[PDB]
């Protein structure tokens, strides 16, 4: 359409105002990159047991990374951070959001604290919730495959999502390159294809560049049946997201 | 920054959507300011989506043709809303203009900066999708500014299936009543165009009472659509064959003080397919606004 490549160059404005800090976890004193993987990990079983969009669920991640960047939490209430997280992406993002009962009920904290952990949240945020993701990158990103491919899709979200997971190191990578790397690895797993040259007119992004993010993220890929958090790759065998999870990472990219 | 009690209540303005409007002044500085007070069901939905969407957009849209949001103060039983005051809202401005009309000029000046302010929210990927007079504030030196984005959305690229129950009914695009997977930018150009229209004739273009009204009253004027004019309209969820087939009227009725030109842009903002409809940023560079200047109301 039209307004493609003004909505793209501010998202790429946007995202850099809201990224946190990569350092963040180092600073907090009793939660680790370990306990943050397995909070993603359950709010992604969340965002399908309730059938959230997947944007919904990159938002919340966004919120839990930028109220820890500012905000000490003890580890019991780290899961109460990321129930009001995905209750506020959800009121932003879905045409139904479920209710704050049902937010209770996944959790054990009561609703009142659920509540008001929201609204702290927004105060920590100061209401900064239209936040570029991964996601809305590589939805742009889509547009570009000759011709579009199924698979290459769900595979590049399934990467996408992966990439939640690991504050260290995806933390370092901005939306848009990690967007990047996923399409690029998928694209490429799946059709022998590479990073489109209307992709780097667009981006100015090039296999180069992103390299760092790719080399991370294939390594990610390969190690993934083996990683602790296991639910992104089950929800990705479903038929939904044509089980792309099921297939072989490629061993080598010859960049 | 702020706190309540620097606020001094001059006039209730009334209830919209959500939360209730007042007027107000800063008892230290003087400055006359427009409070949305917002209830937060402490007990037990917490803070409305709506007041979530409003405010996190409002924050990144910037503009001379948006309504500024100048703070936003907290309690934990209520949020207040802190905008710049403006006196008039279109609505209530069309009615008192009902025996003289609005001048041309300003008509122009008044859908330029509708068309400014919309295609700065579309640039920043935000559909409003609630443009009606009423949510449309005027000043006393000529400016108009989009307000109340209660109903607004940070859209993706591409569109997903976004809230079908959408737009005030006399302003809702066709795409919307037919029950469209995908509506997007268009629709708040539909919303402009009705606008563009009633500023001219001083009535409402298509005062439908049900959706099917809306709908026929639409098809009455602009001629019932077909795949030639609409490639894609007889796929639509709500489109039936049985749709009564009406020829379309001659613009120099639709609207008769209209020139060719604000008739042509007319044209292209209430063009049935979506894709086709022109975008506010294409509406901008219409030779319609070759001569735009800026009355004062
Ligand atoms: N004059 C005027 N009118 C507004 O809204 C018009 C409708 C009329 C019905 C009662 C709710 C507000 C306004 N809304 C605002 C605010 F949104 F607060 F900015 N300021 C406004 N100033």
């Amino acid at each position: 359409p039209d307004y493609h490549e003004d909505i793209h160059t501010y998202l790429r404005e946007m995202e850099v105002k809201c990224k946190p800090k990569v350092g963040y976890m180092k600073k907090q004193p009793d939660i680790t990159n370990s306990m943050r993987a397995i909070l993603v990990d359950w709010l992604v079983e969340v965002g399908e047991e309730y059938k959230l969009q997947n944007e919904t669920l990159h938002l919340a991640v966004n919120y839990i990374d930028r109220f820890l960047s500012s905000m000490s939490v003890l580890r019991g209430k780290l899961q109460l951070v990321g129930t009001a997280a995905m209750l506020l992406a959800s009121k932003f993002e879905e045409i139904y959001p479920p209710e704050v009962a049902e937010f209770v009920y996944i959790t054990t904290y009561t609703k009142k604290q659920v509540l008001r952990m929201e609204h702290l949240v927004l105060k920590v945020l100061t209401f900064d919730l239209a936040a570029p993701t991964v996601n809305q990158f590589l939805t742009q990103y889509f547009l570009h495959q000759q011709p579009a491919n199924c698979k290459v899709e769900s595979l590049a979200m399934f990467l996408g999502e992966l990439s939640l997971i690991d504050a260290d190191p995806y933390l370092k990578y901005l939306p848009s390159v990690i967007a990047g790397a996923a399409f690029h690895l998928a694209l490429y797993t799946v059709t022998g294809q590479s990073w489109p040259e209307s992709l780097i007119r667009k981006t100015g992004y090039t296999l180069e560049s992103l390299k760092p993010c790719l080399m991370d993220l294939h390594q990610t890929y390969l190690k993934a049946p083996q990683h602790a958090q296991q639910s992104i790759r089950e929800k990705y065998k479903n038929s939904k997201y044509h089980g792309v999870s099921l297939l072989n990472p490629p061993e080598t990219l010859n960049l | 920054p702020g706190s309540m009690e620097n606020f001094q209540k001059v006039e209730k303005i009334g209830e919209g959507t959500y939360g209730v409007v007042y007027k107000a002044r800063n008892k230290l500085t003087g400055e006359v300011v427009a409070l949305k007070k917002i209830r937060l069901d402490t007990e037990t939905e917490g803070v409305p989506s709506t007041a979530i969407r409003e405010i996190s957009l409002l924050k990144e849209l910037n503009h001379p043709n948006i309504v500024k949001l100048l703070d936003v103060i907290h309690t934990e039983n209520k949020l207040y809303l802190v905008f710049e005051f403006l006196h008039q809202d279109l609505k209530k401005f069309m009615d008192a203009s009902a025996l003289t009309g609005i001048p041309l000029p300003l008509i122009k000046s008044y859908l330029f900066q509708l068309l400014q302010g919309l295609a700065f929210c579309h640039s920043h990927r935000v559909l409003h999708r609630d443009l009606k007079p009423q949510n449309l504030l005027i000043n006393t030196e000529g400016a108009i500014k989009l307000a109340d984005f209660g109903l607004a959305r940070a859209f993706g690229v591409p569109v997903r299936t976004y809230t079908h129950e959408v737009v005030t009914l006399w302003y809702r695009a066709p795409e919307i009543l037919l029950g469209c997977k995908y509506y997007s930018t268009a629709v708040d150009i539909w919303s402009l165009g009705c606008i563009f229209a009633e500023m001219v004739t001083r009535r409402a273009l298509f005062p439908g009472d049900s959706e099917i009204d809306q709908l026929f009253r639409i098809f009455r004027t602009l001629g019932t659509p077909d795949e030639v004019v609409w490639p894609g309209v007889t796929s639509m969820p709500d489109y039936k064959p049985s749709f009564p087939k009406w020829a379309r009227q001659d613009f120099s009725k639709v609207v008769p003080p209209l020139d060719e030109d604000g008739r042509s842009l007319l044209s292209q903002m209430l063009h049935y397919d979506p894709n086709k409809r022109i975008s506010a940023k294409a509406a901008l560079a219409h030779p319609f606004f070759q001569d735009v200047t800026k009355p004062v109301p």
